[PDB]
Order: structure tokens, then sequence, then C-alpha cells
RNA sequence: AAUUUGUUACAAUACACAUUUUUUGGCACCCAAAAUAGGACGGGAAGAGACUUUUAAAGUGAGACGUCGCGACCCUCGCAGGAGUCGUUCUUGACUUUUUGGUCGCUUGAUGUUUCUCUCUUCCCGUUC
């Protein structure tokens, strides 16, 4: 019905937790009414910052159902 | 419904959040929608295991929210007439 | 802005291969060529293989439900 | 064609078609012919039940249904059977339902 | 109704102090307010009662009573309480 | 057709509402909402004992059962008795209705 | 203890102190004020009570005394998704 | 489901007559025929009571090994025994075979 | 008059004690000056309604006994009661405080009634009782109280608790 | 450019396996009909997790994927 | 020389909705422990074994978040959710200002999560046959 308001967030590098375990960081591109969030230059954060972190793809889309909290690391 | 309208009445005030993942986000509420998904400003975070951090801005999905703590003085607010 | 399902339509026509993560309970991730999709984000994948989490077996042209979708990643 | 375009009677003809011609026709033909059905729930407990009634959400009324549930701890198994004369079953728990010969 | 206490042990905790006060004042009458809202401590506590008579009695009896080392200075309040 | 409209004619009957937790509720039934929210009156709600060398029962259902305030201290097994429980609709799994009532009259 | 009206719905009861059960095994006790279509309700002065894991072991079948760790949170708004069942504790002031 | 007059052939006996001798199976039929009136709803409660049981497609009766059927007909008699009994007000012990037959046949 | 069920029913259970819990019951027309000469009978009429606090202050009660299983009850105010002995097995796990000021409890009678506990109460006031005057009464009360958080407003001194424990050993 | 619904309309009365999300169980059988929600009906199905099953109804929420 | 009837508006209840944001379920699983004909079970205290620490002598499985508490060589004055203003008449509305505890030890507060590995003797108090 109503679109979520991310309007200040887009183009800013953002960390968001996928499910209980996961945390993905990427530059937010677009979003929809289900909160499905597509972002680019995705990276999967882990305990060891440079080591266990591995990039996903040039463009990644996320189902809004697996989104828990969304924090922007940015202005 | 009244429960969501009270959340809209709590904008700009310090509120507490319990996500169903077990964490606790206490801080100032900037935005809220009728889907109960809110965004909070200058918020202290408590992980499910107790580790506490601080983040400037946060957006949470309403489906993952469990309870929201609202400043008590909203109890007598006109919604409940 | 690039709406997410627009991006998926750019996965359909650009014929780029995608890896897609499922829910954390199932323990497999699918990868293949996304052909077409519905409003519910349930997608048909041509030449798909299921990898447990590289010896996974090839699937086929397979319809995958959107309820179990977590990530769609190129 | 989406459902919000149709009128009040077109939904009734649509539900009549879906029950008569469709997947749930397996249950409907099972209700009229008095054929016992096997139902697996999410719980993992299987009921052999005769269907008095069913519905869109798949919730259904069964009479004389028998419940079969096994449990194991450290690979020690026991099979338990429970008989209830009347059952109303909410449809979200079920997964597979088969029609016995 | 209200009775403004003074000259008491500041070293004791707030909630505990309140509890103690409640315990003390239950003999005279029904204590409406457990502890003073300001909670500055160091004696300053307003024991709100239901009846004035009870309050009066309390004032009479517990004037310079030994509570946590020091003698409590009982006195009637200037302004009426918010609850009353 | 909404089969929930059947349950609304079962009012004032002894029933067991067997929930998703495994918790079972015996009680007299009152008005059932269109979402299948079921409100009962005099209810004894308990958890079955899987025997199986005393395998551990539901850990969440025991806590939720003691936290109703209706569990009495001297109960040897795990039960609680209380008046007026209101149950959300999505929690219900099975409903065992009495043997006496006839379906042919109520299922119309 | 307290006898609720034999036919009383969630609308009939207001300002009664309730006892709310969630899916996670914790309880919110307090005065109900509003509620909604999907049954997310507003409690006035609410205290969440929880059962200790050692306490949960004690609750297993054999006078029991459980130490129930609880914390006070005023004027909350619950979510209908989490709510499991509701019981009445007291009657209004 | 028939909106038109027509002749239709079906077998009342089904499994039980096929299993057990013909004199006895009519008697088991008559024990049933009295009973379903006295079983207003418990019929489908008692006949389906064993859910393992299924009705054959050609046949009408629930096909079974016939031991519960002897239990079914006995329970059904007791329902007939009480319903005939309660209207006239007789004790269950006072009921005798000559009375039990008079209940069956009358 | 005598503490009946009707009286209990009548009692004002509206104004909740906001310090802790809810439902601060005052039995009869008013528990403060009710004049219950006999022991607290008909406790079942309350039926553990609700740190549930009951004020029995300014009443004739001789014995702190006759309670029904009350899970909620955490606070007992018993001020101006002619208490002599308060031995019971009902209110054991329940209860966090006990105010016994201006009563008739004996130094030996109070000690005898409890019989000792591994853990009990948490707040206790025995002020204006004959026993408190008695020599080594504070030491005897600490030994009897077993575990205790307070003794007549002053906490049993940590060192005093240690010495009392040594006396017990 | 096939989408899901025409893909199910093209898979009618063909042999299709369906993997459920739980035990990695797949029902292999001839599809009969589908609903709007993609409820499934199957004939001559076989359960793989080894058995043979005459007729099957599969609710929409429990299926993981559908293949031919 | 207040009651009843009719009409209008508002509020509440029931006629709706299985497709990621609440009600047609991501569902379920760690595993194992009492039987007899003076005896068990719980709680508290003491001793010992095995654990830890120092170079024989010291207490009881170990390592990590918080939670409110026992001490204080510190700070600190001491009586006012409420307060002010304006409208209005003997206490009401509209508009503005914004919680004691601020901290440190704990010579083991006291106490819950989460990973790994493998108790006996003596006294005191309650319950049961």
């Amino acid at each position: 019905v109503s679109t979520p308001e991310l309007k200040k967030y887009m183009d800013k590098k953002i960390l968001l937790n996928i499910n209980g375990s996961r945390k993905v960081a990427g530059i937010l591109r677009g979003y929809d009414i289900f909160l499905n969030v597509v972002l680019d230059d995705a990276m999967e954060i882990n305990g060891e910052d440079p080591a266990n972190n591995h990039q996903l793809g040039l463009q990644t889309v996320i189902r809004g159902n697996s989104i828990i909290s969304l924090e922007a690391l940015d202005a | 419904g009244i429960p969501v309208k009270l959340l809209n009445e709590a904008q700009g005030h310090i509120v507490s959040l319990e996500l169903t993942t077990g964490a606790t986000y206490r801080g100032k509420l900037v935005e809220s929608e009728d889907s109960m998904n809110v965004q909070l400003r200058d918020v202290i975070a408590t992980e499910p295991q107790g580790a506490v951090t601080h983040m400037d801005q946060i957006f949470v999905r309403g489906s993952q929210i469990k309870f929201i703590v609202v400043p008590d003085l909203l109890k007598n607010a006109p919604l409940f007439k | 802005m690039v709406p997410p399902i627009n991006c998926i339509f750019n996965f359909l026509q650009q014929q780029t291969p995608v890896t897609i993560w499922l829910f954390e309970q199932i323990g497999i991730r699918i990868k293949g060529k996304i052909v077409g999709f519905d409003e519910f984000m349930n997608v048909v994948i041509d030449e798909a293989v299921e990898i447990p989490v590289e010896k996974g077996t090839p699937l086929g042209k397979i319809l995958l439900k959107g309820d179990n979708i977590t990530l769609i990643t190129s | 064609r989406p459902k919000h375009e149709l009128s009040r009677a077109e939904l009734e003809e649509l539900e009549e078609f879906e029950f008569k011609h469709g997947p749930m026709s397996l249950i409907n033909d099972a209700m009229v012919t008095r054929t016992p059905v096997i139902i697996s729930l999410r719980n993992n407990h299987k009921i052999i039940a005769r269907v008095k009634a069913f519905d869109r959400h798949c919730n259904m009324v069964l009479e004389n249904v028998k419940e079969l549930w096994t449990e194991k701890k450290g690979k020690n198994v026991i099979n338990r059977e429970r008989f209830i004369s009347k059952l109303f079953l909410r449809g979200d728990s079920v997964i597979v339902v088969l029609k016995t010969p | 109704n209200t009775l403004y206490v003074s000259q008491l042990n500041e070293k004791i905790n707030m909630q505990r102090l309140r509890v103690n006060l409640f315990l003390l004042f239950a003999t005279f009458g029904e204590v409406l307010k457990v502890s003073m809202n300001f909670k500055k401590q160091r004696g300053q506590a307003f024991i709100t009662m239901r009846t004035i008579d009870q309050a009066s009695l309390a004032q009479i009896s517990l004037n310079g009573e030994r509570f946590f080392g020091k003698p409590l200075k009982v006195e009637f309040s200037k302004s009426e309480t918010k609850t009353l | 057709m909404k089969l929930v409209n059947f349950l609304k004619k079962l009012r004032n009957e002894q029933v067991t509402i067997e929930l998703k937790n495994g918790t079972t509720v015996w009680g007299t039934l009152q008005s059932v909402s269109p979402q299948m929210n079921a409100i009962l009156t005099d209810v004894k709600l308990t958890l079955p004992q899987p025997r199986l060398n005393k395998l551990n029962s539901n850990g969440i259902a025991m806590a939720s059962l003691y936290l109703t305030g209706g569990q009495q201290p001297t109960a040897s097994d795990n039960i609680a008795s209380l008046q007026y429980i209101n149950i959300r609709g999505n929690t219900i799994r099975q409903i065992i209705l009495p043997d006496s009532l006839n379906l042919d009259s109520l299922l119309v | 203890k307290i006898q609720v009206a034999h036919s009383s719905r969630l609308a009939n009861l207001i300002d009664y102190k309730l006892r709310v059960l969630t899916q996670d095994g914790r309880v919110y006790i307090g005065q109900l004020m509003a509620f909604d279509k999907h049954m997310n309700l507003v409690l006035n002065e609410c205290i969440e009570e929880r059962v200790p894991k050692t306490q949960l072991d004690k609750l297993r079948p054999r006078t029991l005394n459980i130490k129930v760790e609880k914390r006070v949170l005023g004027l909350t708004i619950l979510r209908g998704e989490q709510i499991l069942s509701t019981v009445v504790e007291d009657k209004p002031l | 489901k028939a909106t038109e007059p027509q002749m239709v052939l079906f077998n009342i006996y089904d499994d039980w007559l096929d299993r057990i001798s013909s004199y006895t199976a009519f008697s088991r039929l008559t024990l049933l025929l009295r009973a379903l009136k006295t079983n207003e709803e418990s019929a489908k409660m008692i006949l389906l009571s064993d859910p393992t049981i299924t009705i054959k497609s050609y046949h009408l009766w629930p096909s079974f090994t016939d031991e519960q059927w002897i239990t079914i007909e006995s329970q059904m008699r007791d329902l007939i025994l009480t319903e005939y009994g309660r209207k006239y007000n007789v004790n269950i012990s006072a009921l005798t075979q000559t009375e039990i037959k008079d209940i069956i046949l009358g | 008059m005598k503490f009946t069920p009707s009286i209990v029913i009548d009692a004002p259970q509206y104004y909740v004690d906001h310090f802790n819990g809810k439902y601060n019951v005052d039995k009869c027309v008013i528990l403060r000056d009710l004049q219950l000469e006999t022991d607290s009978e008909s406790m079942p009429s309350s039926l553990k309604h609700l740190t549930h606090i009951l004020d029995l202050t300014n009443n004739d009660l001789i014995m702190i006994p006759d309670l029904s299983r009350r899970d909620d009850i955490h606070t007992l105010l018993l001020g101006r009661n002619n208490i002599v002995e308060v031995d019971g097995r009902l209110l054991p796990m329940n209860v966090q405080n006990l105010t016994l000021s201006n009563n008739s409890i004996r130094r030996f009678e109070d000690l005898q009634r409890l019989r000792r506990a591994p853990r009990t109460l948490k707040n206790l006031t025995l002020i204006g009782n004959q026993v408190c005057h008695l020599a080594n009464y504070r030491e005897h009360v600490l030994r009897l109280v077993p575990h205790l958080e307070t003794l007549d407003f002053q906490n049993v001194t940590a060192e005093e608790r240690k010495s009392a424990m040594s006396f017990p050993r | 450019p096939v989408n899901p619904k025409p893909f199910l309309k093209g898979l009618v009365n063909h042999r299709v396996g369906v993997k459920l999300k739980f035990n990695s169980t797949e029902y292999r059988g001839t599809l009969v009909s589908t609903d709007n929600y993609f409820n499934l009906q199957l004939n001559e199905a076989e359960e793989f997790v080894h058995g043979t099953l005459g007729e099957i109804f599969i609710r929409c929420n429990n299926v993981l994927y559908i293949r031919e």
C-alpha cells in the first residue's frame, strides 16, 4: 500500500542484517513496497573484517522478508 | 487502529524497541508508518547477548518488532477518550 | 533509483548467471539463469544447480518459490 | 485475471470452479465418495481421517480420524496411536493429503 | 495530609529508604505515597497519608525517632501534594 | 465458504483446543471470532507427557503455562486451571468437539 | 480470585489488568487500554515476567517456588503477531 | 444426486455376507438396521471409529476383519438396549435374551 | 467483628498500593480499626487476589496464622496487633516483608514460631515488642531470622551477620 | 521469456518432481492441476527422501521448487 | 390548569482478506537418570578428594555480557511529573522550559545468558510411607 521511506538512505553505504546470523553491507540502489532492497558492491561482513569478508556481486537484490534492521553508515 | 496512532503520536520522543531477534534499540523515533516499520535517530543498541553499541540512524522492519515502549505521558492522550 | 524487480528484469534479459541464497534452514544455494518472474518474486531458473553449504547435482528448468528466497546475486 | 476486478457473484463461480475443477477437487471427490484420506501435518503427525467438510484455507472437519505419532530420543523409537471421535482441523498445519484407494 | 521529613541518613538507598518509610508510617494510617517525587534524599521526603488525623498522629509520635542512626525531624508540609 | 462460520454455532459446548505449542485446553466455548479467535470460560489447559525415557517437553510451553498464574503450586503433573482464557486464532492447531452433536444439522 | 463475565469479549474488558502470553514464553501484565483488528494491544503500566532456565527445569514434573525475572516497562504497544493468549488478572480501580 | 426416476442396483451385505454365513449376516444386518436409527450420529462415530477401515468402491459397508463389527453390533445393541429400555424404564441387568430378542424383533 | 468472607468482599480493593504490585486490600469496612479479635479466618475469600500487600494495622489479632496459599502476597503490615506467636507453613515461599510494630510477640515466642529457615522474608520490623528489650535480643533475632536483610530498620551488620552465623555454628 | 504461471500451464500432465522445504523430500509424479496459489495435484506420485502413492494434494506453502 | 413517537448526524458490535509488514504457520529433533518391601527427597553448615594460585601453604569445574545491590578517604542544602503565560471567573483550556543520584572498589555483591569436560562423609530442619 504505502512505500517505505528510505529516500534519505539511497546511494549511501548501508549495513543491514539478513536473518539472525547474517550482515550485508552495500550501497543502496532501490527499494519497493515489500522493502525488497537492491544494492551494488555487496560485501558479507564476518568476524574477521578483511579476511572472512567476501564480495557477492555487482548487483544484489534482497527480499524484504529477511530484512530485520537497516542502519546506514554514512551521513 | 489506536495502537498504531499512538506510535504516530510518539514521533520525536525517546522510545524503546524489542525486535523478535532479541535485540533492544532504545533511542529517538524519527519516522513511523502504518506498517509499524519505524526509523530511529541516535540510538543505543543491545545485542541479544548483551553487547551494547551506538549507531546514529536505524531503520527496522515492522514485522520484526515485538514491543515498543513509549513515553508514559502519552497515556492520557486524546486517542483514549 | 533502480527498483529491485526492475533489476531482476535486467537479470532476465541480460542473461547473466545468478547465485541465489535460500533460507538458513534448508542449507542449499541455487544458481542458474533467471528466465522470468512473477509479482511474488518466485522465479524460473534455466540450467540450475543446487550447491550444498561444488559437487552439487544439476537440476534443470525449475520453478523456485519466492517464499524461500533470501538473496539473488550475480 | 486479478481478483479485485471481479464482482460478488464472479468470486462465487470462481470458488465453485476451484473446488469442482482444481487441486482441491482431490478432497472434494474424497468427501462425496466416503473415501478415507491420509493427512500429514507440519507437526509430523499423520491422521487417517474421513472428511465431513473442507474449505478454501484447507481447514476441514473430519469424523473418526485416527492420529499416528512416533517419537525418538537417541534413536529409541516408540509409535503412539490416538483415536478422537470428532476433529476440526485448521488448514495451515497440513502439507500433503492423499486419497486412499 | 503530607508530612515533610528532614535530617535522615543519606547513605541508605532510595527505594529501600522509601520502603522503610512505608513500614514506619503504616501504623498511624494508610500511606498514599511511598516516597517523595523529588527524591533529593538526605532527609527530604514527603509522607503522603489518606487521613489528616493519621498524619497528625505520626507527627506527634515520630518526632525525633531513631531511623538509620539519626533522629528524624517531622513537620507539616507548606503546600498540598499533587495526589491529594 | 468460510468454515469458521461452523465454529460459531458450536457455542456453549465442551471442547479441547489443541494449540501449536502442544498445549491442550479443555473448556466451555464462547463466541468464536471470524479470525478463529476462540474465547473460553472454565478451562483446564495442560501439556502432554512424552514418555520416551522422560524426554524433555516443550520448554516454552512450560514457561507460558506457569506464567498464566493459574498453575497451582501442589500440582504434581503439569497443568493449570483458570477462568476466561482468550486465544488468538493463528495459535490453534486441532479442535476436538464433542461426540454428541450431529454435523448434518450444523454443517449446513 | 476474580470472576470475569461469562460472556465478555476483548472490547467488553477495558482498564482491567491483564496477563498477556507471547510466543517466546514471556508475559506482559498490565492495564489494557486499546486493541486492534489484528489484536495488537496497548498496556499502561506493564511488567514483563520471564522463566529462568533453571526455573524451567524445576517446572518439569516430579510446593514449587519459581524465581521469575521481570522488568518494568510502562505504556507499551504490543504486536498482534507475537501474542498467544490473554488472561485476566484483576478488575479496574 | 438423481433428478430423474431410475433403477439402481447396490449390495446391502458387501463384506460381512462375503466373509460370514448367510443366516448370520442377515442377523448382523438386522442388528445394524435397528441400530442406525438409535445411532443418530454415533453411527458415523462407531462405523468410522476404526479409521484404518475404508469402504470399498463397489461396496457400501466398511470392509473389515469383522471382530470390531461384532463389537460394533454389541455396542449398538446396548444403545438399542438402553433406548428401548429407558422409555419403558428397565434395568440393564433385568434385560434378558428373551427381552433382547424382543428388542431386536418385536 | 470477626473476620468473615462477607467482610472481605465488602473491603475496598480499588486503590492499589503503587510502591509495589497491586491490590492493597484492607479487610472488613476498614482493616485499620477492624477489631478482628480471633485469628485471621476466612482467608480463602480473598483467594490470592494480589508484591501483593495486605494492611491489617490497628486490629486485635493474637496469632499470625490461618492463611490460605497466597502466591502474590509480598507485604504484611500488622501494626497495632496483639500478636503473640506467628508459626505457619502456608506463607513460606511467598512474602518479602513483615512489619510487626507495637505487638505482644515474645523474644522466645517470636524465635520459636519461625523454627528457622534457610531463606525467608527480606524485610522485618519487630519494634515496640517486649522481646527486642531482652538481652542479646538483636543477636538472638539475627540467629533466629537466619537469612535477613533488615532488623528494626537497621540492617544486621555484615560483620554482625558473620558473628551471628558463627554463634549458630 | 516464460513466467511461472505459463510454466505451470505448460507442465500440466507431465512428469514433475516437487521438492518440499523440510526433509529434502521430493514427490515425483504426473501433475494434474494447479490453483492460483500454485496448490498441486499429482497422480501416480512417488515419495523420495522409495514409496508409491496413488494420488496427492500438495499445499502451496510447503513446496520448495518444482521441476520436470 | 419529565415520559412517549418520528427524522438527521456521530460512536461501538456482526455481514471481510490463505501469496515477503501482524489471523490459514520455517513446522519439528539435542540425547541420557529412582524402584523397594528403617527407607527416600529438598534446603543449610563443616571436612576430604580432585581442581586453581604462589615459592610446603591458602578457598570449589572454568572463561566471557549485562542486572539491580554491600563499602566510600567524594560531591552535594537543604519543604517544592509537574511549572510559567494568556483567556476566563473563584480553578479550567491554549502556548513555551525542561532525573538525583554524578562516580569508584567488592579483601570474592548477589545474580541470569552462553561454550567446553567429567563426587563421598557427618550434623541440623521440613515432606512421604
